[PDB]
């Protein structure tokens, strides 16, 4: 690496939509507001860096999320990336509420996947043989008793 | 450039866990030559319990973070002084922690030191105020007694709450041990903000 | 608006006064926000 | 359909409880179902009057001012404080987002 | 060895009813959906293999007479609900009357 922040490919001006309080206490909405969007996640770099607000870092990976910030956060991007997967006529927040928390039950973000269904129930045995396998986990239940 | 926000941020760090300093703080430039040619920068905080808590910021590839023997050195000396030793922290470059053997002299001298508490944090937990990050919801630690009191009221066992892990970036920086329980207000696109309360359970190697 | 949250557990533990739960008393915090714009002195002035 | 019944069997077990928590047998999954224990079947949208106000215009249409009671000072300023919690968090939401 | 038997605690040790005190619920006092269907269609059931019924308006159909006991708070009925499995063999719940609790809408 020469320069820039690793694992960030691109970088282009993207004007924002923003919410901004007045002296008068009005809740004005700001167009004026210019920021970067990138192409590539490494959010550690961005909080390095001087020229960009490291406190106001948004990325789409739920990973870096994860590993930077917390659970709590990765449960909200999770939620921010359904959300925005979903598109206009989506669902209720409350479903998305009940996926991203039913994945970072247990401070860890679990998958829908069998591995997740193993992380989340494991004694499920009943639940994850009716998923996929049956025979595989069923004789892991009948070894593991 | 790590190294500055690390520097400051640690002692911010310090000043959230409430703790005071037991020395004079030295500037970036002594603090970055000093980790660059002994290989740590170490950092003393004395607790409201009265208990010591050492920093040790590791160079990205300095000799303490490729060898075990003299890491080992430095935990066996470093745990007999005679400090109350509340809690001891390692700080060290990201790639170290895939690393095996200072994982394993981590959960050896753990082992061999019972009472005193050993957690090795990447760098990029300390080169921002996590607390301040917008994204990070306010995350306080509830005591015993009104987690006790909670659960009662909801007939629920601890193990029945979500988990969080001690090496949870807010945790850390509110100085969650493991079995603790904390209280956190989440913002709510439905509710407008709602609490939850998860439990606090054993951190990553 | 101070007994909304009791919605959330019965008239009893109203009647009783008994303690709330913090998230209860934040869950029912955007309906008391609602009910205090709408039937503020100022809108219920007609109001007997 | 597969992503569908993979989802199924990840999220079936979320029972809510007594409590109006999402449980999955007896571990907590949520401590209130949309976090405001609501039914989806059974939700309204409503404008909030009070947002977007300046602290004057705040002042002029809900300041009630025909009662010299500071009732009305502690019923305007708990107003404000609605209007200055809702905005901090919102504005937060929108900061992460 | 041992077929799985022997040595099988199988027989899970009895569990004592405690009924948390009439001031101390913490559940709605108000039926949800759930819990008024399932009162009624155990009523009708039981109106319609037994037959007795205490209402005075005479219906042609054990369902009719099922829900207008709900709603007019005679049916024989207690909701207990329960909370907890506790280690002890202590099954905690608390019961319920559905003739003074509130009725959904069902209509």
């Amino acid at each position: 690496t020469i320069r820039g922040i690793p694992g960030i490919k691109n970088a282009n001006v993207v004007k924002l939509m923003r919410h901004r309080v007045d002296a008068q206490g009005k809740l004005v909405r700001l167009d004026n507001i210019y920021a970067i969007k990138t192409n590539g996640t490494n959010i550690f770099g961005a909080m390095l860096d001087d020229n960009i607000d490291p406190y106001t870092i948004v990325s789409s990976s739920i990973g870096d999320t994860m590993e930077l910030y917390g659970i709590e956060a990765a449960r909200q991007k999770i939620i921010s990336e359904i959300r925005t997967v979903m598109g206009d006529k989506g669902p209720n927040h409350r479903h998305l509420l009940m996926y991203a928390d039913l994945m970072t039950r247990t401070g860890q973000v679990t998958s829908l996947e069998k591995a997740g269904l193993n992380a989340r129930e494991p004694s499920n045995v009943l639940l994850r043989m009716a998923l996929s396998s049956p025979v595989q986990v069923l004789t892991d239940a009948a070894v593991d008793s | 450039m790590a190294m500055q926000k690390l520097f400051t941020y640690i002692y911010e760090f310090i000043e959230y866990r409430k703790m005071v300093l037991l020395e004079e703080k030295v500037p970036y430039d002594k603090f970055v030559q000093m980790v660059l040619n002994t290989g740590f920068f170490r950092i003393n905080a004395e607790t409201l319990n009265h208990g010591i808590v050492s920093v040790f910021i590791f160079g990205a590839n300095g000799k303490y973070v490729h060898h075990g023997g003299d890491m080992r050195t430095l935990l066996t000396n470093t745990l007999n002084e005679k400090k109350h030793y509340e809690e001891l922290i390692l700080i060290v470059d990201k790639p170290v922690l895939s690393k095996k053997n200072i994982l394993d002299i981590i959960v050896e001298q753990r082992a061999a030191n019972p009472t005193i508490v050993i957690n090795i944090y990447p760098y990029h937990l300390f080169c921002i105020n996590i607390p301040k990050v917008s994204a990070i919801p306010k995350h306080k630690l509830i005591t015993q007694e009104e987690a006790q009191e909670f659960l009662g009221r909801e007939y629920l066992q601890p193990q029945d709450l979500m988990q969080i892990s001690a090496s949870d970036p807010p945790v850390v920086w509110l100085g969650g041990r493991p079995g603790d329980f904390v209280q956190i207000e989440r913002p709510s696109e439905t509710a407008m903000h709602a609490v939850v309360i998860r439990f606090i359970t054993k951190s990553k190697i | 608006c101070k007994n909304l949250p009791y919605v959330f557990i019965n008239n009893i533990q109203e009647r009783l006064q008994t303690p709330i739960p913090v998230y209860l008393k934040r869950a029912a915090s955007l309906m008391r926000m609602l009910i205090r714009i709408e039937l503020a002195t100022v809108k219920t002035l007609n109001i007997t | 359909g597969y992503a569908n019944r993979k989802a199924i069997f990840g999220l079936q077990s979320c029972i809510v409880d007594y409590y109006r928590r999402v449980s999955i047998d007896t571990r907590l999954v949520q401590q209130l179902y949309g976090e405001d224990g609501l039914d989806a079947r059974q939700l309204e949208t409503v404008r909030f009057e009070t947002i977007m106000l300046s602290d004057q215009e705040l002042e002029d249409k809900f300041k009630y001012t025909g009662i010299q009671s500071p009732l009305f000072e502690e019923e305007f300023s708990r107003l404000k404080k609605d209007r200055d919690k809702y905005r901090q968090i919102f504005l937060n939401v929108e900061n992460f987002n | 060895e041992s077929p799985s038997i022997c040595e099988g605690f199988v027989q899970a040790s009895s569990q004592t009813l405690v009924i948390i005190p009439d001031n101390e619920r913490i559940t709605s006092n108000v039926l949800t959906t759930f819990e008024a269907t399932r009162l009624v269609a155990v009523r009708a059931q039981q109106l319609a293999i037994n037959g007795s019924t205490m209402l005075k308006k005479k219906y042609s159909s054990p369902i009719d007479i099922a829900k207008q006991e709900l709603f007019n708070r005679k049916i024989p009925l207690l909701v207990m609900r329960c909370i907890k499995v506790t280690p002890e063999g202590q099954k905690i719940v608390e019961i319920w009357n559905p003739r003074e609790m509130g009725i959904p809408l069902l209509d």
